[PDB]
């Protein structure tokens, strides 16, 4: 579902030569490439959030 | 922290500064402009516009109408000439 957005946006990217000089157009990309990542690198790494009472305790 | 917005931006000031001047210098002529030699006016008649078209026009420019000039001030100098000496 997320593939479009960010497709569109490196879409613009790609159109965006001519606007060189920006100052904070890429630091919000590498925000949101940031907080993407800790997303999914969050998601992979948690464990079942529960304890296995039934064999864990 | 957040997004800025330059791509349409354009809207205060068109894009590019030296062609600017240029465009309205440019883009104003062509509406008032001949599409094709309109009006040329290449016909007139006030007892001498005849001797203009035919001689004094930029297509012949020679110097046949200074040698007519010539013979025509000899011809009527010949009067005077005979009159005084």
């Amino acid at each position: 579902a997320k593939s479009a957005a960010n497709k569109l946006d490196w879409a613009k990217v790609i159109s965006s030569l001519r606007i060189t000089g920006s100052t904070a157009t890429q630091l919000s990309s590498f925000k949101k490439r940031n907080d993407e990542a800790r997303r999914q690198l969050l998601e992979l790494q948690s464990q079942p959030t529960e304890v296995d009472f039934s064999h864990y305790r | 922290v957040s997004t800025l917005i330059p791509p349409k931006v354009v809207s205060s000031k068109n894009i590019g500064s030296a062609p600017n001047a240029k465009r309205i210098a440019n883009v104003v002529h062509f509406y008032k402009s001949l599409p094709q030699g309109p009006a040329p006016a290449i016909k007139a008649n006030t007892r001498l516009a005849r001797y203009k078209a035919k001689y004094f026009d930029g297509d012949n420019a020679s110097g046949k109408p200074l040698w007519h000039f010539a013979l025509g001030i000899i011809a009527f100098g010949y009067s005077m000439e005979y009159y005084f000496h």
